[PDB]
């Protein structure tokens, strides 16, 4: 709280959690026999 | 280790699914889902010490 | 109270030095060893008879 | 002042005579030069406790540098009775600067 | 090489200087702390007890990073003054600590 002040792979860190929600849903949307 | 992750993870969707009630399932996993920078930043701090 | 703490830093800052001070005087007389007192204590008895 | 001395005589000594210290000798030379540095942190105890109680850290040096004027008393009268630096001297002096 | 890397892997993750000392000088703390705590009960320091905190390092800049990072993601999400941002934040992540 003392010392922070508010004032090129970040593409691909965006890409990758999109991909990981997309698979989280994807997964999400059946379960069951793959539990 | 593994408990504390998993803990985190339970106790960040409880916390809107029971304080807010936003949802169950399909306002649950979109708020939790962005919590993967912790994780894995302390996984590869591990693996890599 | 963490939440006090946080317009008192010099607070933390002293209990912080205070700990780190305590933990250094420990280490330079604490003596370094391999392994601890693990083992069955035994008593030894020797007689001779040339 | 005298151990070097003591130690130069031990050094000159016929072969097969070897020198060492019993008694309160001994112990003293085991005890080492420990007062210094039970001062010293003494005084960063006292400093940290200071401006923890405290904000700034400014404000406790005006506190922390009064010692002498109490200092002065005490050597003050022992130097006019004739006193000895013994250790209820010492705790009066830890009494009058708390 | 643990803490100095730990320090590298957050630099490159953060990418700013600020906010990222904090674990690197929380964890010495807890380093000195151990060591005096266990110079308190009695035991020495031998090949064990380096072992066991060389196997406990992980857990310690784990306790550290679900806090600070927590705070900046907050913050950033927020758009608001850091005060109040971390005082909600850490007012609402001390239960799930403490649990």
């Amino acid at each position: 709280a003392t010392m922070l002040k508010p004032i090129w792979f970040n593409r691909m860190f965006e890409k990758s959690t999109h991909h990981y929600t997309d698979s989280v849903g994807g997964i999400l949307r059946s379960t069951g026999r793959y539990l | 280790l593994s408990a504390k992750n998993a803990i985190l993870i339970v106790e960040f969707a409880k916390d809107l699914m029971d304080k807010e009630g936003k949802g169950l399932i399909e306002a649950t996993l979109d708020a939790v889902r962005m919590r993967l920078r912790p994780i894995l930043m302390t996984s590869l701090a591990f693996i890599l010490g | 109270m963490p939440n006090f703490f946080i317009d008192r830093p010099i607070f933390a800052w002293v209990i912080a030095i205070i700990i780190m001070l305590a933990g250094g005087l420990a280490i330079l007389k604490l003596p370094v060893a391999q392994y601890p007192t693990i083992a069955p204590p035994a008593v030894t008895i020797s007689a001779s008879y040339p | 002042e005298a151990m070097e001395l003591m130690e130069q005589l031990a050094s000159k000594l016929p072969t097969g005579v070897g020198y060492d210290w019993t008694g309160m000798s001994y112990q003293e030379r085991l005890s080492g030069n420990q007062a210094p540095s039970l001062y010293a942190i003494s005084l960063i105890v006292v400093f940290l406790c200071l401006a923890a109680l405290y904000e700034s850290w400014s404000i406790p040096f005006s506190v922390m540098l009064v010692v002498p004027l109490g200092v002065i008393g005490a050597l003050l009268a022992a130097t006019f009775r004739g006193l000895t630096n013994d250790v209820y001297f010492q705790v009066g002096l830890l009494t009058t600067i708390g | 090489e643990a803490i100095i890397l730990v320090f590298l892997v957050m630099y490159l993750f953060l990418q700013n200087f600020r906010a990222t000392l904090i674990p690197t000088i929380a964890v010495p703390v807890v380093l000195l702390g151990t060591f005096a705590v266990l110079a308190a009960f009695g035991f020495s320091i031998n090949t064990l007890t380096m072992f066991g905190m060389v196997l406990a390092i992980g857990l310690l800049v784990d306790d550290a990073i679900v806090v600070v990072e927590n705070v900046e993601r907050v913050m950033a999400e927020e758009g608001l003054p850091p005060k109040e941002a971390t005082r909600k934040s850490m007012g609402q992540i001390q239960g799930a600590l403490v649990g």
